[PDB]
């Protein structure tokens, strides 16, 4: 019995030991306290309001607009014609 | 069958020393 | 920089080490493989009485 895991780029806060060793780690984008932390870069938080990130709405597709009609454009009498000089 | 990874997971991403510095 | 006999423990794997903003505070040497802790030598301003 084996566990297979798949890794992501994500953003991690590190928190390294007085010997050197990696004690504690806090993933970035898991929850709005983890956010939090990071912003504030420290494990712990107090209490308070903070601001993390932005919000933007992203758009959704594209239009293009032109005048209503277009002009025509002899092409259909220089090609489509009677006869044609020598 | 699934299971949580808890916390596991976590590496050295560089050979630098350091400590009781808050990296990220 | 000065060079003096560090006393902080590296792992097999590192090379050298920092603690805020780049600042080299330790390094190891290539040929004896020691471990040895830089910091710079006194500086300061100078002022007339
Ligand atoms: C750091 O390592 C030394 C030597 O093994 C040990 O005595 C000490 O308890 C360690 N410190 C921590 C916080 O683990
Ligand atoms: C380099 O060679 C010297 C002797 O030639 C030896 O004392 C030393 O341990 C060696 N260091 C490495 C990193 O190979």
């Amino acid at each position: 019995a084996y566990y297979v895991g798949y890794l992501q780029p994500r953003t991690f806060l590190l928190k390294y030991n007085e010997n050197g060793t990696i004690t504690d780690a806090v993933d970035c984008a898991l929850d709005p306290l983890s956010e939090t932390k990071c912003t504030l870069k420290s494990f712990t938080v107090e209490k308070g309001i903070y601001q993390t990130s932005n919000f933007r709405v992203q758009p959704t597709e594209s239009i293009v607009r032109f005048p209503n009609i277009t002009n025509l454009c002899p092409f259909g009498e220089v090609f489509n014609a009677t006869r044609f000089a020598s | 069958a699934y299971t949580n990874s808890f916390t596991r997971g976590v590496y050295y991403p560089d050979k630098v020393f350091r400590s009781s510095v808050l990296h990220s | 920089g000065v060079l003096t006999e560090s006393n902080k423990k590296f792992l097999p794997f590192q090379q050298f080490g920092r603690d805020i903003a780049d600042t080299t505070d330790a390094v190891r040497d290539p040929q004896t493989l020691e471990i040895l802790d830089i910091t710079p030598c006194s500086f300061g301003g100078v002022s007339v009485i």
